[PDB]
RNA sequence: AGAACCUUACCUGGUCUUGACAUCCACGGAAGUUUUCAGAGAUGAGAAUGUGCCUUCGGGAACCGUGAGACAGGUGCUGCAUGGCUGUCGUCAGCUCGUGUUGUGAAAUGUUGGGUUAAGUCCCGCAACGAGCGCAACCCUUAUCCUUUGUUGCCAGCGGUCCGGCCGGGAACUCAAAGGAGACUGCCAGUGAUAAACUGGAGGAAGGUGGGGAUGACGUCAAGUCAUCAUGGCCCUUACGACCAGGGCUACACACGUGCUACAAUGGCGCAUACAAAGAGAAGCGACCUCGCGAGAGCAAGCGGACCUCAUAAAGUGCGUCGUAGUCCGGAUUGGAGUCUGCAACUCGACUCCAUGAAGUCGGAAUCGCUAGUAAUCGUGGAUCAGAAUGCCACGGUGAAUACGU
């Protein structure tokens, strides 16, 4: 299948950022690498923290990271515990002096990424798909969520053959540009086949 | 008091100026002849002024830049029939049947990706 | 036509055209380079290029000075 | 075309003297989109054709013109697998515009030296006829009456 | 992309600032029409990895060797699933 | 002087940026002409889209570089104060040169 | 989005086997910056200096060397196991689900009709009533005006003038870009079931989705990509791995596609002369100046960029020459002699100089695109990149013909 990707399309539009960030062609092809290489241990450290996203910043010779999170006991902990420790080992990737931030997503649900990884978790432990999408869809008008739906790709229940058997409930708007559109991309690693998690999550009309 | 006028012709933008004096044309700091214009649009210049009682009617002092030779030409085209609010609205009624204060919408399109400009598809081999 | 002023060569053969003045012709020496210009001194000197599987005995020449060693041994096997 | 009937859109007329159906010639003799240098071919051929002939100006080429003028075409029918040319009475706006072409291509046969000299003396035997625009305005013609028949 | 040939650039790349850069500067100005001597031309026994413009440039994630772009640092593939996924700043559909 | 110049990505972030630094000068201070537009730079990319042949099919981009140039004109020991470090940086890129 | 080494996988040789790269154990050595001999190089074998931030003495973190097993490694196999992404039918207007009803049931109805539209667009009707995807709208750019702003941009009214916006100064305006107005069949006329809509006119810079782009439904072809990456399984594992030199990827009795340059007097050649936009630039673009016929070289300001640089845009136009020929048409091919990039131009380059001047004189059947700033033609720039575009992407100049019809 061939769409266009509703994150990227959304950034004009009704989207914040994901990079706040100023830089100048010289320094910009280095600076882009470690600003993707702080994320492959940051994520890798908040695999089990369940992290929404996180935004990078580097406001003149210095470095940021505004962290979100949908459990903000185990990023933060105890004092500064947890936290100088993940502050510590991005200013040395980034060679530079680093601070950080904290930041509390309420209502899990509503967010792609945390949803995506959420389905895909539940892979490992080896459970029916058509359970494991519909636990996604039955707190979808609850809390938030005007619309909302959830795609699987291929390896469905150990096939031989790769099925779609995707589901819908709500309106999801995926072509109009004003409206708010959530979405985020997650793959499985479990070891009888990969098995791709796409979620839509629409918010509101502004 | 002045009395100006605008328009442009294809990314030429023009600025036209006209007071009552001698009828010589200044362009750049050069002449209507020496502007070389002896070939098509030689006159498009005074295209809005052939239906006017004229005889050696006014000053005017225009500058062009932009475009090519027939995108500075139809710029001025535009340019004098803006300027001709010494005369506001009255005569403009009149000038709407020729259509010179139309300002033409029509502009170079964008190279388009698999195309080898705008419209023409590369051809292909047989069925 | 190539090269600009002087005529760039190879270190390491430049001493085994030295050595086939100084110590003397032997036998074609078997040389990997193909770089290296023909020269005055290379003259009356056996030496073997290589082309892909082992090395050709090109005789040098007078006139061969205008031209590379690599012309002489060609790399594609035709026929 | 099938939906969409157009609107026929107008160009502007020749600046010299003023004729639209000039403005019609000069684009059928341009080539690659040079105004210019196609109404200086045109304008050199038309100050021949008067100063030889000794006729007036606009009215040479006019009745030249008017000689070279189709009186009916036929068109490709292809309906129950039998090709039938079905002949028709041409439009004004269609007979000057298949006239001007075909004085062109007559003149793109020729072996002279310049194209104002070329297509000059086209113009000179369009009022008496042995060129070859008078030769190609009779095709269809010898056709025709023939296929009077389909109507 | 086959980790070696990264370990091949990695050794590439880290020996252009040793051998040459600083001591490059031999060849430049002395190499000249000036005052000849053909010393020079043998320092190039050098181990010649560490050449200028040897560098294919592959991308940083992945090592592909194609559509690899200055400006970004990466090849075409992940400059779509970046910039979809925003990254890049002020980077959005072109349309004009 | 005083002649900053300023750099951002977006289509309206600058425009909030270069407006309190106006206010700020021009109360205490005067004169202050105000921000210059200047010509955007758009540096437009293009990359194939499939990741194997597809040689009409690709997308498009561009990175839109909008400038600022401040202007002040009175050079007072007041006005000086209480403009650097209230600019409360968003990424946006000042330089103090001629 | 670019095979001269490298890239590069593949081949003939020369080599290494816990390996080039990563974790961990034991043991020694700071790492590293110096040089010489041998080899094509990978590399072994020496002589130097150095021996640095923690250490109740078993040691550390960086890195190097040796040895032992878990392993590392694979651009290898399978896109008939997959993820991700993508072509195409198609920017075609369709494709479905809740409840309800119909038939015993597959299914139907909704979404059968009557008008209308680019469109399942909208109206009326209806055993269906509603909802959602798609379409449209929202968006970027372009056509116009107003407000905000006046440097590096611009020069009217003023003067000072080396006739250069160049220098006060003036801030109008062009240009520039933040925020707004405006175009909604709404104002009017006619037709139409009085509704939708259509045709025409007025006003207006732009009238019936304004032009163009982004935007590609549910799904199909087990379509393409295990070779970008990720990844199931399978297989090699002192080798299908790894390092290095050279070679090939550029071959040649052939066939086809996609482009460029032509067969010319709407043109060639020479002199003179006028008008662009979009860009890119610090390991960079390179004035001005001098040298060379030239490509370029040396010297060498300025600008991280509305300033400075590439950049003297060409078609076009003003005179003259050529007057239908294989020619002052065309440039292939070959020889001699050069420059540039780089360790390196022979296989296998770009570009210049002199000379040579194949074929071809409008191309068989057949076949491709395009409906307005379009076809076509003439130039410029960028990405890739040390250095190789006639490709590709981006930009502008000149600028049509013909649409009766299905
Ligand atoms: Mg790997
Ligand atoms: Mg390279
Ligand atoms: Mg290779
Ligand atoms: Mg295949
Ligand atoms: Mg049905
Ligand atoms: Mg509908
Ligand atoms: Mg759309
Ligand atoms: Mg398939
Ligand atoms: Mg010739």
């Amino acid at each position: 299948g061939q769409k266009v990707h509703p994150n990227g399309i959304r950034l004009g539009i009704v989207k914040p950022w994901n990079s706040t960030w100023f830089a100048n062609t010289k320094e910009f092809a280095d600076n882009l690498d470690s600003d993707f290489k702080v994320r492959q241990y940051l994520t890798k450290e908040l695999a089990k923290a369940s992290v929404s996203r996180i935004v990078i910043e580097r406001p003149a010779k210095s470095i940021r990271v505004t962290i979100h999170t949908a459990r903000p006991g185990i990023v933060i902990g105890k004092k500064g515990e947890d936290v100088e420790k993940l502050r510590k080992v991005v200013a040395d990737i980034a060679g530079v002096p680093a601070q950080i931030n904290i930041a509390e997503v309420r209502k899990p649900e509503l967010d792609a990424k945390l949803v995506a990884d959420s389905i895909t978790s539940q892979l490992e432990r080896r459970v029916m798909f058509r359970r494991a999408m519909k636990r996604a869809v039955q707190n979808a008008m609850r809390l938030g969520a005007k619309g909302i739906k959830v795609e699987v790709s291929g390896r469905l229940g150990g096939a031989e053959i790769a099925r779609t058997e995707w589901y819908r409930e709500g309106r999801v708007p995926l072509h109009t540009l004003r409206a708010d559109i959530d979405y985020n991309t997650s793959e499985a690693h479990t070891t009888y086949g990969v098995i791709g998690v796409k979620v839509w999550i629409f918010k509101g009309e502004i | 008091n002045q009395y100006y006028g605008t328009g442009r012709r294809k990314s030429s933008a023009a600025r036209v100026f006209i007071k009552p004096g001698n009828g010589k044309i200044v362009i750049n700091q050069r002449s209507l002849e020496q502007y070389f214009g002896r070939e098509t649009a030689r006159m498009v210049v005074r295209q809005p002024l052939e239906l006017v009682d004229m005889v050696e009617k006014l000053d005017l002092y225009i500058t062009v830049k932009g475009g090519g030779i027939s995108g500075q030409a139809g710029a001025i085209r535009h340019g004098i029939t803006r300027a001709l609010m010494e005369y506001d609205e009255s005569l403009r009624s009149e000038l709407r049947k020729a259509g010179f204060v139309t300002r033409d919408a029509r502009q170079v399109e964008r190279k388009k990706v698999g195309l080898r400009k705008a419209r023409r598809r590369p051809q292909f081999s047989k069925r | 036509r190539s090269l600009k002023k002087g005529p760039f060569i190879d270190l390491h053969l430049l001493k085994k055209v030295e050595k086939a003045v100084e110590s003397g012709d032997k036998k074609p020496l078997r040389t990997w380079s193909r770089r290296s210009t023909i020269f005055p001194n290379m003259i009356g000197l056996t030496i073997a290029v290589h082309n892909g599987r082992q090395h050709v005995p090109v005789f040098v020449t007078d006139e061969m000075v205008g031209h590379k060693l690599g012309e002489f041994a060609p790399t594609r096997t035709y026929r | 075309p099938r939906r969409r009937v157009i609107g026929q859109r107008k160009i502007l007329p020749d600046p010299k003297f003023g004729s639209e159906l000039l403005a019609k010639f000069v684009n059928i003799l341009m080539v690659d989109g040079k105004k210019s240098t196609a109404e200086s071919i045109v304008y050199s051929a038309l100050e021949t054709l008067a100063q030889r002939s000794g006729k007036s100006e606009l009215e040479a080429f006019e009745v030249a013109l008017e000689n070279v003028r189709p009186t009916v075409e036929v068109k490709s029918r292809r309906v129950g697998g039998s090709t039938y040319q079905v002949p028709v009475e041409v439009r004004p706006v269609r007979r000057n515009a298949l006239a001007m072409r075909w004085i062109v291509e007559a003149a793109r046969k020729r072996g002279d030296k310049s194209m104002a000299l070329r297509l000059a003396n086209e113009l000179s035997d369009a009022a008496e006829n042995k060129g070859t625009a008078v030769k190609k305005r009779e095709d269809v013609h010898r056709m025709a009456e023939a296929n009077k028949a389909f109507a | 992309a086959k980790q070696s040939m990264k370990a091949r650039e990695v050794k590439r790349v880290a020996l252009a600032d040793k051998y040459f850069a600083k001591r490059a500067e031999l060849k430049a100005i002395i190499s000249d029409v000036n005052a000849r001597w053909n010393a020079v031309l043998k320092l190039q026994t050098l181990p010649r990895d560490s050449s200028p413009s040897r560098q294919r440039n592959r991308c940083r994630q992945t090592g592909r060797p194609h559509g690899f772009l200055r400006k970004f640092g990466l090849s075409r593939i992940k400059v779509r699933e970046a910039a979809m996924r925003g990254e890049i700043p002020g980077l959005k559909k072109a349309s004009w | 002087r005083i002649r900053i110049r300023l750099k951002a990505f977006d289509h309206r972030l600058i425009d909030q940026a270069t407006a309190e630094i106006v206010e700020t000068a021009k109360r205490t201070g005067a004169q202050v002409r105000g921000p210059i537009p200047l010509p955007t730079r758009k540096e437009r990319f293009t990359v194939l889209i499939s990741p194997h042949v597809n040689k009409d099919a690709r997308d498009q981009y561009e990175i839109r570089t909008h400038l600022r140039l401040v202007d002040i004109v009175e050079p007072t020991e007041k006005t000086v104060d209480a403009l650097m470090r209230l600019d409360l940086a968003a990424g946006v890129d000042v330089q103090i040169s001629l």
